């Protein structure tokens, strides 16, 4: 459950990320596939080579979904129902994998935005990503 | 932990440049702020009611150095983390009853801190090597539960 | 995130539990203290050598909170705010312990309600207890 | 896994009454229904679209029995769980890529199934002993060696 401060921190932080969201999304995926190789089994038909255009484009879609979640932080289940359908109903992704990707995104943010990635922002983003993960791994329709 | 001769050289080279007076404290501080319940184990540290209170707490910084020192000892003998952390495992598991999941969390927070401090230097390859390292350290601390 | 079916399953199951709620809550606590001894460190002042009156009385309070959470499943953060203050802000209970208690409550329900504890109800109750646990371990003031 | 003489007798007394055909299928079935994502590992089993489909699935029932068979082998060698299950752990980790957390989940589902099937007989004391057993099996299959 996000506090009012968590919401403000997430919106402020993601705003700082701005147009670089797509790049950070791609790097998060790249870092995840390399650190946790088993996650690659979810993308069998993808070209997962380092610097792949397919991973880069996919990272942008992931980033856009997060931006949408930030904009609807108070009604994420409703805003993300199509992604729940995909990840929970169709892909049956193991929740552990969401912790891995969330972690890699936090690592990516820390590396690129040292000053903005404060402990408070780190805390709020972690909760935000955990909530998004719960929505995407839950079947609630 | 199994690291290639190159991963080992890379991990140690990066470690050699770590600010030993701050990194440990930043990781412990972040653990306490990001995963609030961990504060219960450090109530003797006093006020930890806010991000700034935690990060500015001298006891957190001091304790962080101890944690860092343990990681250094781990990196020094990656082939015998079990024996190296034997006594520490007894303390955390049998004495403090710290759940194993928290060891993994501190390991991941440390990874985030290294990324924040080294930036472009903390490449996906560097991270992958460190994930193996922190996973091994966490596993060794949890040996009393095995 | 609970689905409509989950909410119906939980309300129907807890409705069946009825006035046994307190007793089941007390049994779940006793099972937790016995199976997972470390959880007893949270109740130093309690008579935990057995199913004491203190454990029974406390089991009743826990049951009443769950009854309230079942009734207001779509407004839990607000409904259980006082419990969040206690578990997240004051006691700082490690989330693992909620998984332990939740598991012990499911074991208790299974032992007492063989016919009502279907796979679907079991699934819904598990998600419900996970959501309740998230609320009580989250700081959202 | 260490069990007091009283616990070993209690545990084996209950296990000797278990109908493996029913309990095995129910345990695996509940795993797939309670923790939906586990269904991904069993795509080849066929229809797992609903609780009824899962519980009535022939492959699920047959496979659940094999799982119970492994638990039986565990109970007969509590002093050598890791040796007994090393091949199995390799299959689940390296070949099937099953995250360790899921082993704990199956153990808990089995405990719930034993409670549902034995009722009052599955006392707090009986549960405490079985928790040690399932924790041992899960730890053996996760096989987090050093
Ligand atoms: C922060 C959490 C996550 C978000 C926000 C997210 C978002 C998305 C989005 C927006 C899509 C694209 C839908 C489309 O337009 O076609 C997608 C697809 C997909 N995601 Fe995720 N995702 C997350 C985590 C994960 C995780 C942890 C896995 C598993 C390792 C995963 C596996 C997949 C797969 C397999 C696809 C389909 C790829 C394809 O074949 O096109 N996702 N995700
Ligand atoms: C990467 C994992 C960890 C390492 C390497 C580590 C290392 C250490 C070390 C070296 C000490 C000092 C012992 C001494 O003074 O002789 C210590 C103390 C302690 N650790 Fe950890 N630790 C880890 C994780 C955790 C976690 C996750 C918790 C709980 C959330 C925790 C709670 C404590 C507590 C309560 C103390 C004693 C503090 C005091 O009263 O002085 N540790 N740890
Ligand atoms: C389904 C989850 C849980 C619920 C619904 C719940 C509910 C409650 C309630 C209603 C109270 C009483 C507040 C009052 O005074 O009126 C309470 C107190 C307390 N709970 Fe929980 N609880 C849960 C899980 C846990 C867990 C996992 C622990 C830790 C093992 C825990 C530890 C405590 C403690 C230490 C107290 C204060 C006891 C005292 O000193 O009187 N609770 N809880
Ligand atoms: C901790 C308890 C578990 C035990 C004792 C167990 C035992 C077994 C056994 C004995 C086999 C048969 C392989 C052979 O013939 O040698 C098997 C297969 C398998 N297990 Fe498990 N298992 C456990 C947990 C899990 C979990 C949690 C998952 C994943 C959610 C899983 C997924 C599988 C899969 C996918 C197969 C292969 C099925 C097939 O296609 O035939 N197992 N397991
Ligand atoms: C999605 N990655
Ligand atoms: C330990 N910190
Ligand atoms: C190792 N046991
Ligand atoms: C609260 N038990
Ligand atoms: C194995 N199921
Ligand atoms: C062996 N642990
Ligand atoms: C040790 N295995
Ligand atoms: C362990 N051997
Ligand atoms: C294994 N010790
Ligand atoms: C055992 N290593
Ligand atoms: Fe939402
Ligand atoms: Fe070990
Ligand atoms: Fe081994």
């Amino acid at each position: 459950v996000l506090s009012p401060a968590d919401k403000t921190n997430v919106k402020a932080a993601w705003g700082k990320v701005g147009a670089h969201a797509g790049e950070y999304g791609a790097e998060a995926l790249e870092r995840m596939f390399l650190s946790f190789p088993t996650t690659k089994t979810y993308f069998p038909h993808f070209d997962l080579s380092h610097g792949s255009a397919q991973v880069k484009g996919h990272g942008k879609k992931v980033a856009d979904a997060l931006t949408n979640a930030v904009a609807h932080v108070d009604d994420m289940p409703n805003a993300l129902s199509a992604l729940s359908d995909l990840h929970a109903h169709k892909l049956r992704v193991d929740p552990v994998n969401f912790k891995l990707l969330s972690h890699c995104l936090l690592v990516t943010l820390a590396a690129h935005l040292p000053a903005e990635f404060t402990p408070a922002v780190h805390a709020s983003l972690d909760k935000f990503l955990a909530s998004v993960s719960t929505v995407l791994t839950s079947k609630y329709r | 932990v199994h690291l290639t001769p190159e991963e080992k050289t890379a991990v140690n080279a990066l470690w050699g440049k770590v600010n030993v007076d701050a990194v440990g404290g930043e990781a412990l501080g972040r653990l306490l702020v990001v995963y609030p319940w961990t504060q219960r184990f450090f109530e003797s540290f006093g006020d930890l009611s806010s991000p700034d209170a935690v990060m500015g707490n001298p006891k957190v910084k001091a304790h962080g150095k101890k944690v860092l020192g343990a990681f250094s000892d781990g990196l020094a003998h990656l082939d015998n983390l079990k024996g190296t952390f034997s006594q520490l495992s007894e303390l955390h598991c049998d004495k403090l009853h710290v759940d194993p999941e928290n060891f993994r969390l501190l390991g991941n927070v440390l990874v985030c801190v290294l990324a924040r401090n080294f930036g472009k230097e903390f490449t996906p390859q560097m991270q992958a090597a460190y994930q193996k390292v922190v996973a091994g350290v966490a596993n060794a601390l949890a040996h009393k539960y095995h």
